[PDB]
């Protein structure tokens, strides 16, 4: 006998104040009972379960299931109830590596650790809660009662405890063999390196000698897989990666279900196919829970789909990461709040691509969106590669300087250079800091009746120009913007505008270049046409000249 | 200190489960080195999967030091930790601290690692050194001793601290010494020579009781509520008078007695904004009467320790930042301005992060707690970058302002 080290036990508890499960065993056919007795007799011989007396008061139901041509019975212990009552664990497997962050490992071996799994002992004080009962033949004897000594498949803690147990065992080997990578996926242990085949096989043998310290035997996986690894929806090739085939279905009838999967395929594709767009196709799912409502496609969704098929016609691939080279992120504006990007180290050899869609909001501008895209890519790049990339952005250095020095919020984007890739991001208007000498002064105001929704908007100027327009189905806030719009429409290329509307000032000072409000949009269009605009605010109802005059004109 | 002081969470609350945010490779490497040494020294231990809790960590560099330092963001744990009435009913916040000519900040967080943490509470201090690209499970640890930045540490250690200082306090009755979290604030009214000597005398005294060698120096003499000032001009345009009436109208929300009728009278008509308007005698008197009102303090301003402090900040351009601290609107307890922030002439976010730390430090000296910030920045920009410039062992709370306030003009 070669002494072997025990696998350290994880202590486990039920949730506070909860007892173990007490679920009644279902009646089973004589055939199923016979099958369960043989399965459990074998499991008991292997140490996985033990027979228990009748003093244990807990129970979980057991079932017997089959397969189509697989003609033997399967045991199923349904731990749903125990799982509800078991403490939460650190689930150490939630996120998966992005392929573009992996580094080349010429040699990879796949080891089966399915057998090692059963060397992980279940906390002895918790085993009582896993009891189950094989009903007896004709219910004429006491049922055969067992409990688990190993991690039950289907029990809440098994994945996290199995994973944490293997990691701890593997830790000294990884630490002392920095030239190999080790990654576990369920029962598969992937061991890679960039060594010559002979040296690689030696590291594998050394790893097996290491795992034997705990009595773990780990043969190579059955039917060794030729590249590429089909994993988590990717194709991992030795020198490249891509997504698995993106096939867009052809259809004359699209439902809410069809479009959801189309976006999902498109979204998945966007990590390597540059320029994917999903705005128009997403707008068709705004609010609806019926998944078979056939939603017709707009001509804009049709164009977007056709543009994606052109992008998807041919496979593309990403490269793996070289830490000795720079990391570069390039962004392009696509329109309608959509942005795409590429991250690469060498020109034309993308590590990955991606996209960014404008946030939901009433007003926004391209510089803010570009900034948001940069922060998103920054955080993604820290996740994947542990560093911020150098940015190439379609915005002139002078435009950025003007923006951040004048904008009322603090803002920052990390090291970047301008790339002349139209359409360029620009500032569409800039308000004056001081009143303009020689420019006409428009005092604007609007008001509306809260009940009738009747309103007025207008202006008076220092030249005696005046206008009041009666309005229907409006609001105070709307009449105040309308007044500003009229002053812009009716003035020359330079204009001073005086408003008492804190609301309108707050919208315009936010420097939107686009809005969900057609009125704001029309104001933006007017501002773009001016040479100089000074916008001044005064408090309402204080007797300020000009403002008092127009206020009375629009208040009935 | 073999005995541990029992600690519990608040009733009906579980431990924190805060996601670890992604870290750069150099910060991960720094944390691995730091935590390996802390583990060798017994300060922390590896934990297993039966511990589901988590608190974020990151890596920083203190004021002008090149060594990486570990910072745990215990904000969630601190609000889930029982309220502490540590050795008494409370430390009456020393109102004389803010009056000393000079206040020196001494990092004494090292003292905490000599006191063991209650064994049943340790699991709640769990944290993770993350992996890059999810390529390995994070490195999981929990504390075995009082952690820096945790609310319980100063309270559980306060008995020991008062004794370590008593001999120094005995000989120096005129020096105010205040502890907030990991920091000691040492105030006196003598020249830096004798002040620094006293400070270096205090750290030597501390070194014989079981350090850091670093310090910060403040001058709370100057902190007040800055007056509202009005322009003094020989010729006023229409625009000038409109800005003045707007500012006075804002001030009338703070001060009683402010009038604008005679100033508004000057604008009778529909005049060009750049037209020069002579002040009447009535308007001059009204302006003078407003100036006199604004020389006096605001009515009914008092600190209520049961309410949050709120700090607002405005970007004024050219490296200048104005801020106000209050509990109720228009009842400012303190206002101020910052300029030429050091080492960030081209980085707004670094400047804002430095202003937040300076304002928090002033708040600790004056009231013994940190304010809730209203930050003029988009959430995603702030949360991507602020840890890059953070140098304090505490972290305040903050919220984001997305609509530009008109008040920026009035503090201009
Ligand atoms: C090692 C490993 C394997 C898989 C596969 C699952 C499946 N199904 C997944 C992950 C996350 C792995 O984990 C890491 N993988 C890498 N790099 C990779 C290694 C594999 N190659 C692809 C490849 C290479 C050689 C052959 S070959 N010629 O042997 O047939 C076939 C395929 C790309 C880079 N780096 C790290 C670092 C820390 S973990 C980890
Ligand atoms: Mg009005």
């Amino acid at each position: 006998m070669v002494p072997i080290s025990p696998i350290e036990t994880v202590p486990v508890k039920l949730k506070p104040g909860m007892d173990g499960p007490k679920v009644k065993q279902w009646p089973l056919t004589e055939e199923k009972i016979k099958a369960l007795v043989e399965i459990c007799t074998e499991m008991e011989k292997e140490g996985k379960i033990s027979k228990i007396g009748p003093e244990n008061p807990y129970n979980t139901p057991v079932f017997a299931i089959k397969k189509k041509d697989s003609t033997k019975w399967r045991k199923l212990v349904d731990f749903r109830e125990l799982n509800k009552r078991t403490q939460d664990f650190w689930e150490v497997q939630l996120g998966i590596p992005h392929p573009a962050g992996l580094k080349k490992n010429k040699s990879v071996t796949v080891l089966d650790v399915g057998d090692a799994y059963f060397s992980v002992p279940l906390d002895e004080d918790f085993r009582k809660y896993t009891a189950f009962t094989i009903p007896s033949i004709n219910n004429e004897t006491p049922g055969i009662r067992y409990q688990y000594n190993v991690l039950p498949q289907g029990w809440k803690g098994s994945p996290a405890i199995f994973q944490s147990s293997m990691t701890k065992i593997l830790e000294p080997f990884a630490a002392q063999n920095p030239d190999i990578v080790i990654y576990q996926y369920m029962d598969d242990l992937y061991v890679g390196s960039d060594l010559e085949i002979g040296q690689h096989r030696t590291k594998i043998e050394e790893l097996r000698q290491h795992l034997l310290r705990w009595g773990l035997t780990t043969p190579d996986k059955k039917h060794q897989k030729e590249p590429p690894f089909l994993w988590m929806g990717y194709e991992l090739h030795p020198d490249k990666w891509t997504v698995q085939p993106i096939v867009l279905p052809e259809k004359d009838s699209w439902t809410v279900n069809d479009i959801q999967k189309l976006v999902g395929k498109l979204n998945w594709a966007s990590q390597i196919y540059p320029g994917i767009k999903v705005r128009q196709l997403s707008k068709l799912l705004r609010g609806t829970k019926a998944l078979t409502e056939v939603i017709p496609l707009t001509e804009e969704a049709e164009l977007e789909l056709a543009e994606n098929r052109e992008i998807l016609k041919e496979p593309v691939h990403g490269v793996y990461y070289d830490p000795s080279k720079d990391l570069i992120a390039e962004i392009q504006k696509q329109g309608q709040g959509q942005w795409t990007y590429q991250i690469y180290q060498e020109p034309f050899k993308n590590l990955k691509t991606g996209k960014y869609a404008r946030m939901r909001g009433a007003h926004t501008n391209d510089v803010k969106q570009l900034t948001e895209a940069v922060q998103k890519i920054t955080t993604e790049s820290i996740v994947i590669w542990g560093k911020t990339p150098k940015f190439k952005l379609p915005i002139q250095k002078e435009t950025w300087e003007t923006w951040w020095t004048e904008y009322w919020q603090a803002t920052w984007i990390p090291e970047w250079e301008f790339v002349n890739t139209p359409p360029l991001v620009k500032l569409w208007y800039q308000l004056e800091k001081e009143p303009i000498v020689g420019a006409e002064t428009f005092y604007v105001d609007g008001a509306a009746n809260r009940e009738t929704k009747l309103g007025k908007a207008g202006y008076v100027t220092n030249k005696g120009r005046q206008k009041v327009v009666p309005l229907t189905n409006t609001t105070n806030q709307k009449t105040e913007l309308q007044a500003i719009y009229l002053a812009l429409q009716d003035s020359g290329l330079e204009v001073n505008i005086v408003t008492d509307s804190q609301y309108a000032l707050g919208i315009i000072q936010a420097q939107p270049d686009k809005s969900e409000s057609e009125l704001v949009n029309q104001i933006i269009e007017q501002l773009i046409k001016k040479e100089k605009v000074y916008l001044a605010w005064v408090p309402a109802h204080k007797g300020i000249g000009g403002n008092e005059q127009v206020d009375k004109l629009v208040s009935a | 200190p073999i005995e541990t002081v029992p600690v519990k969470l608040k009733p009906g609350m579980d431990g924190p489960k805060v996601k670890q945010w992604p870290l750069t490779e150099e910060k991960i490497k720094a944390l691995v080195e730091i935590c390996t040494e802390m583990e060798k020294e017994g300060k922390i231990s590896k934990i297993g999967p039966e511990n589901p809790y988590n608190t974020p960590v990151f890596a920083i560099k203190k004021k002008d030091s090149t060594k990486w330092r570990k910072l745990v963001d215990f904000r969630e744990l601190n609000k889930r930790t029982q309220d502490f009435w540590e050795v008494q009913l409370g430390i009456p916040h020393p109102a004389g601290l803010k009056k000393k000519k000079s206040v020196t900040v001494l990092d004494v967080g090292d003292a905490y690692f000599s006191v063991p943490l209650d064994e049943d509470f340790r699991k709640y201090t769990a944290f993770t050194i993350p992996s890059i690209n999810n390529e390995t499970p994070g490195i999981r640890y929990q504390y075995n001793v009082l952690p820096q930045g945790w609310k319980g540490s100063p309270a559980i250690f306060q008995s020991s601290m008062t004794k370590i200082l008593e001999p120094f306090k005995k000989q120096n009755p005129d020096i105010v010494i205040y502890q907030y979290m990991d920091d000691l604030y040492v105030g006196s009214d003598l020249e830096i020579g004798q002040h620094r000597t006293k400070i270096e005398e205090l750290r030597q005294h501390l070194l014989r009781w079981g350090f850091l060698w670093m310090g910060y120096e403040l001058h709370p003499d100057k902190w007040t509520v800055q007056p509202i000032v009005l322009p003094e001009k020989d010729s006023w345009t229409v625009n000038d008078i409109q800005k003045l009436v707007g500012k006075l109208n804002w001030a009338s929300q703070i001060y009683p007695g402010i009038k604008v009728r005679q100033l508004s009278k000057l604008l009778r008509g529909t005049k060009a904004l750049t037209e020069v308007i002579p002040l009447t005698e009535e308007a001059e008197l009204e302006l003078a009467e407003n100036r006199e009102i604004l020389k006096e303090p605001v009515h009914g301003v008092y600190y209520d320790p049961s309410k949050d402090l709120i700090a607002e900040i405005q970007k004024q351009g050219q490296g200048q930042w104005t801020y106000q601290i209050y509990q109720e609107p228009f009842k400012n307890l303190k206002t101020g301005k910052y300029a030429r922030m050091r080492g960030a002439h081209t980085n707004d976010v670094k400047q804002l992060t430095e202003a937040v730390q300076k304002i928090t430090t002033e708040s600790i000296v004056i009231w013994g707690k940190t304010p809730k910030f209203k930050l003029p920045i988009q959430k995603e920009t702030w949360e991507t970058w602020w840890t890059e410039y953070w140098q304090a062992t505490w972290i305040p709370e903050w919220e984001f302002v997305n609509t530009p306030p008109l008040v920026k003009l009035w503090y201009q």
